[PDB]
């Protein structure tokens, strides 16, 4: 499910991002940041509490 | 609970008699012959996404206006406070649970024909002691009325309060993600429906919540960068299922509670709801919570029918009358995309695309309607489809100041 | 029970003389085949068919069951398929897996 | 009782010994599971589209008020869980063949 | 009572409280009902010509 | 042979179906009457491609696909082409096949030429053509058709 985050690479993740390299220079990058969670709002919330 | 109500009977285009027929009478989606909680049989089960019309039913408005019309001439107890007879056909029962041919034992009286006849609960004492299994009368002699009141479409209230959506409403609202308009409306009427509602519910406050929320976002006012309070309604590219708009939730921005309290009638000013779904779930919606939680306010008659001027408890042109806008569907697409482009949710190029899609959309449902028109005169007997003109395809109406309401609504 | 007190002889005699037929064998009948075929019964939700009007009866009443009918909570929840029907040639597939 | 289907209700609004917070974390699963809802009468175009209009088909299906088919993704999840594979697989690009 | 306004407050609006500062015991809350269909379709192919 | 196919049991032109209650004289493959709702004619309505139709709730009775992709009321004159024919006879022979017994519609099968058969009858005795018919229905498939009769 998410192991590749913990077995291989930091997982001090920030924002996952894909990309391919052209050899005239040019980089093509392709960012997948999450839709709107909802358990995090509420974890945050259990916390404040 | 409300106790009380007011109505309307429609309006002969000229035609001497209520225009339909007992096939009408016999043909109901709902139980055998009678017109309550009824607007939706018709549809309970589903499949695909085409409007269900046929023949003698040739427009998605058709049925419900049929049901108008065959209601005006047995709705007598709530004028003259007794049962009578029509072509030989009444009440089974005081109760009105359903119309049966006349028993030849006690022949009620005939019932004289009349139109727009203006209602009162109260002349009719048995419905106040039958309340817990009359209650449905109340929500479909209001939505009668509701259409009677206009000649070109229904009108519905709209309102928003300063105070934000109070938290219940908000626990309420959250069981309706993701589900078309038309489901929702469906939803609606079958609340207020089945038994007798305080005026003052959760649930009623999240109905005229959504109704106003469906309204912003029909402007295009809200979107996803501008939530209510996380919700707002999505859509699909006219071009295909222009219809299946549905209600979404987002964390994104809120837009900020109106100055002062906000509230207005609405109305379609152009024939296109006749045969377009959302017109009709968006009126009845509206017209849902009206209906348990009463009028608020007289409606102002300055831009009504002649047959609706100064109506008792209906309109009227004094100080507390609240005034009445109309919109064209066209129109009110164009400053949608507009307001998407401001927004930055498309590019221009995009929007000029949009536009002519909706047109060419648009311009179907007048070529249907009008073709429909002439293979059903209204002198026939029975009015399938209301009656309309060519230039009403055309008028904007004060679609300019509906779209400076809803900004002014959502702020 | 209410009496039944029977009637006079002569009478029933009489009556019991004047008795035609009710049906006769004639060639000339203008025979008519039922409308709808009595033969097959079909599920008019899902086109299963079946040999007699209990087993419809039954199919509906368990396949197509749309009751809220439990208010504990369900042992289990189905997937979205359950089965299709190629109208062409009347063969039913079944999903690999609804469960 | 509102939206009595037949007998039974089907969502109530009571006052019992229940914490805050408990129902918070409650209130939002349901909001969760209501964003995956998807309405059932857009199945059939989707198999029309997704067979290229190759099939036609027909599901009829009974409208209740509440109704729940938590069947849709938005696209965002779906990309985020291709980006998801080619991590989990970034030990051993071999891995991918079997697809 | 500050743990219970939901049942000693004449002043108690439905669904309200104070989350982050403490946890009230009574409470007004919604219990669901829902129902979970399953799809049986028929499918036509396309004629010949 | 084009002018003379009938002798090779081959016929040309569509087939009608109409419920016809005759006393007299009939003759099925030399009709005297114009045929009705020629193709394109008032009210006529042609099947869409899939042969699809739709069910109804509470009451109202399903509705037909039409070559315009809308549904249509049955009741009423329709055309078949063959080949719809061939990959929908199911649905036909249990929603439209029974309005076709009831007389309450009539339908025109479409299909250039095709191989006929006779069957001969005594004109004094009674008689119900619908089995036939209903047979020569259950034999058709995607693949092929067997002979008129």
């Amino acid at each position: 499910l998410l192991d590749g985050l913990a077995l291989y690479g930091d997982p001090r993740i920030a924002d996952l991002s894909a990309a391919y390299l052209q050899y005239g220079g040019n980089v093509v990058r392709e960012h997948v940041p999450p839709g709107p969670s909802h358990i995090h709002r509420t974890l945050q919330q259990v916390e404040s509490t | 609970a409300q106790r009380q109500f007011f109505g309307l009977t429609y309006n002969f285009y000229g035609q001497p008699a209520p225009l339909f027929d007992l096939n009408d009478l016999q043909e109901l989606a709902g139980c055998y012959a009678r017109p309550w909680t009824s607007r939706f049989s018709h549809l309970a089960i589903s499949t695909g996404s085409l409007p269900v019309w046929s023949a003698r039913y040739p427009s998605v408005a058709s049925r419900n206006i049929i049901v108008n019309t065959l209601l005006g001439a047995h709705l007598n107890p709530f004028a003259g406070g007794q049962v009578t007879s029509h072509q030989g056909i009444t009440w089974r029962d005081p109760v009105l649970s359903s119309l049966a041919p006349v028993p030849a034992i006690q022949p009620p009286p005939v019932w004289a024909v009349a139109e727009n006849v203006p209602l009162d609960s109260n002349n009719y004492p048995t419905y106040v002691l039958n309340l817990s299994s009359m209650w449905p009368i109340n929500q479909d002699v209001h939505i009668m009325t509701m259409w009677a009141l206009s000649d070109q479409g229904p009108i519905y209230h709209l309102e928003v309060p300063v105070d934000p959506m109070p938290a219940a409403t908000t626990a309420a609202l959250m069981a309706y993600i993701g589900v078309p308009i038309a489901h929702l409306a469906q939803t609606a009427y079958r609340f207020a429906g089945q038994l007798p509602q305080s005026p003052d519910s959760t649930m009623v406050s999240t109905i005229r919540w959504l109704s106003a929320i469906w309204f912003g976002s029909l402007t295009g006012r809200l979107n996803r960068s501008r939530t209510c309070n996380g919700f707002y309604f999505e859509f699909a590219k006219p071009a295909l299922n222009p219809d299946q708009a549905v209600l979404k939730w987002n964390d994104g921005a809120r837009a900020a509670p109106p100055a002062a309290a906000q509230s207005s009638y609405m109305r379609c000013i152009s024939p296109h709801w006749q045969h377009q779904i959302v017109e009709v779930a968006g009126a009845l919606m509206s017209q849902s919570v009206t209906a348990v939680t009463g009028l608020p306010a007289l409606i102002d008659e300055a831009t009504l029918p002649a047959w609706s001027q100064g109506v008792a408890n209906l309109t009227g042109n004094g100080q507390g009358v609240v005034p009445c806008l109309d919109y064209n569907p066209v129109p009110m697409a164009a400053a949608r995309h507009l307001q998407w482009r401001q927004d930055g949710l498309i590019t221009a190029a995009q929007e000029a695309q949009l536009n002519n899609d909706y047109t060419a959309y648009a311009l179907t449902i007048e070529r249907h309607l009008t073709a429909m028109l002439v293979a059903n005169p209204i002198a026939a007997g029975r009015m399938p489809i209301q009656p309309f003109n060519a230039a009403d395809f055309g008028q904007a109406g004060q679609t300019a100041a509906a779209v400076a309401l809803a900004q002014a609504m959502f702020v | 029970d209410i009496i039944t007190r029977p009637t006079s002889d002569s009478i029933a005699a009489v009556a019991n003389a004047t008795k035609p037929a009710a049906v006769v064998s004639d060639p000339q009948s203008m025979k008519v085949t039922p409308i709808v075929n009595p033969s097959s019964y079909v599920c008019n939700v899902c086109n299963a068919r079946f040999s007699t009007m209990s087993a419809l009866s039954e199919h509906l009443r368990s396949d197509h069951r749309d009751d809220a009918s439990t208010l504990l909570a369900t042992p289990m929840i189905n997937n979205a398929i359950r089965s299709f029907l190629t109208a062409w040639d009347g063969i039913r597939i079944l999903s690999p897996d609804v469960s | 009782a509102n939206l009595i289907g037949g007998e039974v209700s089907a969502m109530v609004e009571c006052m019992e010994l229940c914490d805050a917070l408990t129902l918070h974390i409650r209130e939002t699963y349901v909001m969760l599971l209501r964003s995956m809802h998807q309405d059932p009468t857009q199945i059939v175009q989707i198999v029309n589209e997704c067979a290229n209009n190759l099939l036609n088909s027909t599901i009829p299906i009974s409208l209740r008020p509440t109704i729940l088919c938590p069947w849709f993704a938005s696209s965002e999840d779906l990309r985020l869980q291709q980006v998801m594979h080619l991590v989990n697989i970034s030990s051993n690009t071999a891995a991918a063949l079997p697809l | 009572p500050l743990r219970w306004p939901g049942l000693v407050d004449p002043n108690y609006r439905v669904g309200t409280n104070d989350l982050p500062n403490r946890i009230t015991l009574y409470n007004s809350l919604y219990r669901y009902n829902f129902t979970y269909p399953t799809l049986d379709g028929i499918m036509y192919v396309r004629s010949a010509t | 042979f084009m002018a003379e196919m009938n002798l090779f049991n081959v016929a040309r032109g569509n087939l009608y179906l109409v419920q016809t209650a005759t006393n007299g004289n009939w003759s099925p493959m030399a009709p005297v009457a114009a045929p009705p709702f020629v193709r394109g004619g008032p009210n006529v309505r042609v099947v869409g491609r899939f042969g699809t139709i739709v069910p109804r709730p509470d009451g109202l009775e399903p509705q037909l696909i039409d070559d315009g992709n809308v549904p249509r009321d049955i009741a009423g004159d329709w055309v078949y082409p063959s080949d719809v024919l061939q990959v929908s006879v199911a649905v036909f022979c249990d929603y439209v096949w029974p309005m076709v017994k009831a007389g309450r519609t009539r339908v025109l099968v479409e299909l250039g030429h095709y191989v006929y058969t006779l069957h001969y009858y005594d004109p004094q005795i009674s008689l119900d053509e619908a089995p036939i018919l209903e047979e020569w229905l259950s034999k058709i498939n995607p693949a092929g058709i067997p002979p008129v009769p």
